[PDB]
């Protein structure tokens, strides 16, 4: 359905990306609208002096690619004058930049010619007409990929921006598996960037990284499709796929992973007290909805009436969809009025929808969770499975039983 | 290409959006790229509104260009008419749609929708969100407000209040109470409480009350020319400005002043010996020009503060800002850049800062007591409690809010010395 | 003997002084040693009263002991009558005057003052400030309130509000607006804004509303027995409690239950997604029993908080305190030692603390979000702005006040994470 | 002269004394009235766990003198177990403790016997039946004096409790002048208690240490009668009088005190712009009124109309009274109603009164400045002379600004 879509442009991906890449500054070439969106979705981070700025396109900047590119070079040089700490610059494309047809790929090359050893300028497009929400993150990662050095050693490879605690616990469990040194593409600094080659088979931690998956396939790396680490079972099958690819014995794997699986099961059971026998609706927000529905329906016992995804990458999400029950209705494309009528008719007990839609549905009487929190808060692996379960346990439906 | 991290004002379409969500029956059909619906979150969370903003977006992509994008615009306006069923439709375009060559007005006429349709040509790159709200309100008034018979009893229009405005709801309530105590009813509150019918009735009011010039001055100057409705030049923030407002409203209406002082407490709690230490405390002020000009008078003439910094981010009110700051022996800081106000605060090193939310965070990093007085705010700066900044109860709220940081700093220092 | 550093309640004569200060035309000639004039600073500073407390002190010294004390008291009463010309006199004793054997009431009667003289028998060493206020209000009612023909229209009495009371001034206004919205006029508010003439007309009310049992339960019961006036058992703090109070007051008056929820925003703002993190926040509650019970009901029913602590310092309300605490599954902490409250908080580690200023200072050293709900407060806690704790506007104020510490803590925590 | 006395018992000075002596606890044997006064006057101090507490009496305590003494003994034992850092316990009297005839002298001797020498238990009275405000500090110092060790040295005793910065300025200026040993009677710790002998000579800093003056005179100490160190001239004359007793000549005095005098005069002139040509009314709170009305009259140019003090010690305030102009009338008898009538009749430009009287006078239309701040804030010597002037200036500045 082609209608109004209440989803974020991919410049929102910058907001959580720069927290993982402490060496990278993201410069957005956009209008006042893009800067306003970036600051609104950042919230307090913009008060915390973060590493994203918007080179605002002025009226004189609209006419003339050479003039606008010269002013862009001026601003970039001024920024590295202020910020010699950062070595990575991302010339994030934006909707007005695309309409101007201001080539930012060329600009990245020119700035790399200027101060390449000092700063490595990458380039991707977070524009709304091109990219939606976490597609900004995966576009940034896919931009990073081609420049990455080649390696000739088979190493375990992790793709996706994760909190440092989640990344540490993930690599910890991968190490207790015993086989396969780990590496993460969104490296905190460009110095510790990974080497990507045909031998390094890569595992994707977050579903929406489809462009990054394609870019890694161009490098020769093959993908091990697996259900993403949301909850105990998804994390278990993710680690099991990784272990099978690296030939870890089944009994050894079960023995090493039993304790965190038991803790995650206890935590999800404790959190999912009011979740059993409940109906959950998903609006297209963050491409996490398929794995979200899998986790909720299986571990939490919450039947999914409709799973809405802005872009469904069937090839990578195949194991997760296989884990998902036949009952949930996966839908592609977003018409906000059609999906609003659908949630109104279905009368879901919980609706995981956008923040611009969350409060209206609460006013109408629908319990709503906003999925924008999910990309922020740690919701991956066992140690956060309980928090992930409780996040849907009380986005009301624990407050509804308290307010009403 | 100036590198911007914080903007004090959004794009003009955001202000027009505030005007749209203020009224009922007015839908903003915005020509915008997919992902420009972020500002709905502002209304649903910042202001905590029960209903979705009356905004319909085209949300075009790269596959839809030329004939397609115009077709999506047609579909968006038609769908808005069919399912939202508003009494009036107002059509605008975002920055990206401003660049692309699609005439917002022409397609609306092509639809020939029965409801009145206003087209707002808002320069996205030249102008900002306050101009967007002002020009949107002006266009709405031009299309719907017409000369009409005056009301039998004296009535006024509260011009300026919009959604996402700072303390606009409680200020509406307080000024309404002040006028009913004065014998003047409120004909309409536009656009925060108005509708196409109410915008039509705007011409029935004897005079307008320009509550917020930032968003209402264009409509006031148009209604002073087409509807022959003079508007009050004084904004009633603080005791002195409240008395000035009461005097001008009595003069315009012809009624007796009749100001209700019985609940006033700002004068005494400022004259009490507990407020003696307030004397000579230096205050820095920034924000929209109206609030800064009013708050400087409150801080000096009513609280014993000395104003060391006086500025506005709203360059539209540059002459009034500078003229006000000249009366305090200062040069007005008319800047849209927060690093400039940061430099001003660091140079002046005030004892209290009264400004927007970025001003508050600058103070918190610098360890200076801070209170919020201006439009750019958070969800936390929209109280559930009655918190007017205008009128006599607004004076009490002002005193408490401006004194709380100083009281909390004094108490913390005393505890630090004691322990 | 016990070493006390902080007292939740003062001596009974302080409560009697509160009753005298709230009332007009009422004077308290207190037999006190020189230097017991200290509690006048409480009323002049904490409440910012522009008029000195209507209390006359004998201020006897070592030289004035034995025979001289009675003559000093008699001269004090007669001179207070000559100077202030009050319409009724309270005579009372301090701890020191209780220790010495002067009969205050006998001396006052021997003077034969024209105006009614109220004898105050407040055991100072075994009782406290709230007993002093309650007993003083009692004896004033017994001396002056008499069976009187009821008003032709339905009328009510607001009983309980005494000076130096936590937001008594704004609660009076809120309950008055509630009753007027019902159609019930307030015959008299006492002790605040009362006179001996008003205590005379206290018998003209159809029923009594006991806003504050701590300072008015004895008077309400006395009116029930003699004046045949039933009193409300529901304190309208919080939406649920306000609606129960609405129903009860309508039943007592005989009018249909009508309340204005238009300005009420607490339910929606707690139902909003922004308030979702409030679910399950453990709260400790301490202070005066009425406020603690009301705040516990508000927290659990309307805020999503789980009450993990509940207590009061009024042993006069221990049975209601324990009965209320059983509803939440805990044992009430009925104590007057701040060390016991600190021990309970430390062993309990609440996420939010709602209580007195002592509890607002225990939280800071433990780094716990805190807010003030009960009577022991500072000058800062008495606000210039309209800050009721009763009614629907009081519910909005409660929401904002209780959420402000949590919002601040979350914002500072996020700032620390973002570095 | 006799009537309602709007003052504080001397239990208020305990708040300053616990700040100035860090090893001293002030146990108050009083009722809930005295505990409530202590917490109300402390304000924020009670939330910092101060070193003063009230042993609130019960009915059984009034009935049984022996029972009350035993319970007080148990309370003192529990106190010292709880706070071993205390080295000197101050059993302060109160109005009830006097009426019950609870002899705190016997309790002090007994507890000094059993808890000696780790904690020294002195007895003084803060009862408002006997004392008033700063007379509590005077009683504490006069109770300290008899237990001081005897010395044969020529030592200067800086009698009076001062803020640490003010005391540091005092000792620095004195050492620069050329005097010998300087000790302070309100010592920070019990180990630093000075010695008093026939050769000991002491100088009063605050104009209310009359009983301390008498107690030191009984031990053989001699008073350096000087104008109290308030403002530039007051500090100058104080140091000059100490110098005349110590042999410091005019040359060294002017080579040492010229710079602080010169800067203090400028500070006072800058901070007393609105005070010049304005009348000031003093009501009896802290006995600071004459020695500070002298500063206001001479330096700030104020025209004092009436100076009210709880009681004059003309012996120790003699020089400062001499520097007073003949114009102001001075009152030692306090009837708050008659004094308020006098204030109304005079219509002063400034009215130094108590905290209880401040707000009503402000509502009547008189600018007021509470004298409690004067005792709490540092307003002594040279550096704070400008602060002293600004304390009285800011009420007038606020009144001019707000109108
Ligand atoms: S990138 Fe496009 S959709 Fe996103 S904020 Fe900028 S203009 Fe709007
Ligand atoms: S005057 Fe006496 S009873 Fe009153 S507080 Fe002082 S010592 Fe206690
Ligand atoms: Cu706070
Ligand atoms: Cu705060």
């Amino acid at each position: 359905e082609r209608g109004q879509r209440e989803v974020f442009c991919g410049l929102t991906g910058i907001i959580w990306l720069h927290r993982k890449m402490q060496d990278a500054f993201f410069l957005v070439v956009g209008s006042r609208t893009c800067a306003h969106l970036l600051q609104s979705a950042a919230g307090v981070m913009i008060f915390a002096e973060p590493r994203f700025g918007t080179a605002v396109l002025e009226e004189k900047d609209l006419a003339g690619l050479a003039d606008a590119n010269a002013e862009l070079d001026r601003e970039v040089d001024r920024l590295l004058a202020r910020r010699p700490d950062i070595r990575q610059l991302f010339l994030v494309g934006s909707c007005p930049s695309e309409v101007i047809k201001l080539d930012l790929h060329r600009a990245a090359e020119r700035l790399s010619a200027h101060h390449g050893p000092a700063v490595r300028v990458y380039n991707f497009s977070g524009s709304g007409i091109e990219t939606t929400f976490t597609q900004g993150e995966d576009a940034c990662l896919a931009s990073i990929v081609p420049t990455l050095p080649a390696t000739e050693a088979r190493e375990l490879l992790l793709v996706g921006a994760l909190p440092d605690v989640v990344e540490d616990q993930a690599v910890s469990l991968l190490t207790q598996l015993g086989i396969g040194p780990v590496r993460c593409l969104p490296a905190h600094h460009a110095a510790e960037a990974p080497g990507v080659g045909p031998n390094t088979v890569f595992a994707l931690v977050q579903p929406f990284l489809g462009d990054t998956h394609g870019a890694l396939t161009r490098r020769g790396a093959r993908h091990i499709a697996a259900p993403f680490p949301f909850g105990e079972e998804g994390t278990t099958l993710w680690l099991k796929a990784i272990a099978d690819e690296f030939g870890v014995s089944a009994e050894t794997f079960e023995a090493v992973t039993a304790a965190p699986r038991a803790r995650a099961r206890k935590a999800v059971a404790a959190a999912s007290e009011g979740l059993r026998g409940k109906s959950v609706f998903f609006l297209p927000d963050s491409q996490l909805e398929p794995s979200l529905a899998r986790f909720l329906t299986r571990e939490c016992g919450m039947s999914a009436v409709e799973v809405g995804t802005p872009f469904l990458h069937r090839g990578i999400l195949g194991p997760d969809l296989d884990l998902l029950a036949e009952g949930p209705v996966l839908s592609e494309g977003q018409d906000v009025e059609r999906q609003l009528d659908r949630v109104r008719a279905a009368r879901p007990d919980l609706t995981v929808c956008g923040l611009g839609l969350a409060n209206p549905l609460e006013a109408e009487g629908f319990t709503t969770k906003w999925a924008i929190e999910l990309v922020f808060t740690p919701v991956h692996f066992y140690e956060q499975a309980g928090d992930l379960a409780g996040l849907f346990s009380r986005p009301v439906r624990r407050r509804a039983i308290l307010r009403r | 290409m100036k590198l911007t991290l914080w903007t004090y004002e959004g794009p003009p379409h955001v202000g027009a959006m505030r005007v749209a969500t203020g009224m009922t029956g007015m839908h903003y059909v915005l020509h915008a790229p997919q992902g420009d619906t972020y500002a709905d979150l502002l209304f649903t969370m910042i202001e905590r509104r029960g209903k979705r903003p009356p905004v319909s977006y085209t949300t075009f992509q790269a596959r839809d260009l030329g004939s397609d994008t115009a077709e999506l615009f047609q579909s968006a306006c038609r769908d808005a008419y069919e399912r939202f069923q508003p009494q009036a439709i107002m059509v605008g375009s975002s920055c990206t749609a401003e660049l692309i060559q699609d005439d917002t007005g022409g397609l609306a006429d092509a639809l020939s929708l029965p409801v009145p349709v206003v087209h707002l040509e808002l320069p996205s790159y030249q102008r900002k969100e306050n101009f967007g709200a002002d020009e949107s309100f002006l266009q709405i008034c031009r299309k719907l407000a017409r000369p009409m018979e005056r009301t039998e009893k004296v009535s006024c229009n509260l011009l300026g209040p919009t959604a996402l405005g700072f303390r606009h709801r409680d200020d509406i309530l307080e000024v309404t109470r002040l006028l009913e105590g004065m014998g003047i009813a409120v004909n309409a509150v536009a656009p925060m409480g108005a509708s196409p019918a109410d915008i039509a009735r705007l011409g029935a009011a004897h005079f307008n009350v320009l509550l917020y010039p930032e968003t209402g001055e264009s409509a006031a100057r148009w209604a002073e020319k087409t509807l022959k409705q003079p508007y009050t030049k004084t904004v009633p923030i603080g005791v002195g400005a409240t008395r000035d407002f009461v005097a001008e409203v009595a003069a315009l209406a012809g009624v007796a002043p009749v100001a209700d002082d019985s609940r006033l407490r700002q004068p005494w709690w400022s004259a009490s010996v507990d407020s003696t230490y307030l004397t000579g405390k230096r205050v820095f002020l920034f924000g929209d020009a109206t609030h800064v000009i009013a708050a400087a008078r409150v801080a000096r003439d009513e609280m014993g503060f000395e104003v060391v910094g006086m500025g506005c981010y709203n360059r539209e009110f540059a002459r009034p800002m500078r003229a006000a700051a000249k009366g305090y022996g200062l040069e007005a800081l008319v800047t849209d850049d927060y690093l400039e106000v940061e430099e001003a605060i660091q140079a002046l090193a005030p004892e209290l800062i009264l400004g927007t939310q970025m001003e508050r965070h600058i103070a918190k990093r610098l360890g200076i007591p801070c209170a919020v007085i201006s439009a750019p705010v958070h969800v936390q700066d929209f109280p559930a409690r009655y918190s007017p900044q205008m009128g006599f109860e607004g004076a009490n709220v002002l005193f408490d809010t401006w004194i709380h940081p100083l009281t909390m700093g004094l108490e913390e220092h005393l505890l630090t010395m004691f322990r």
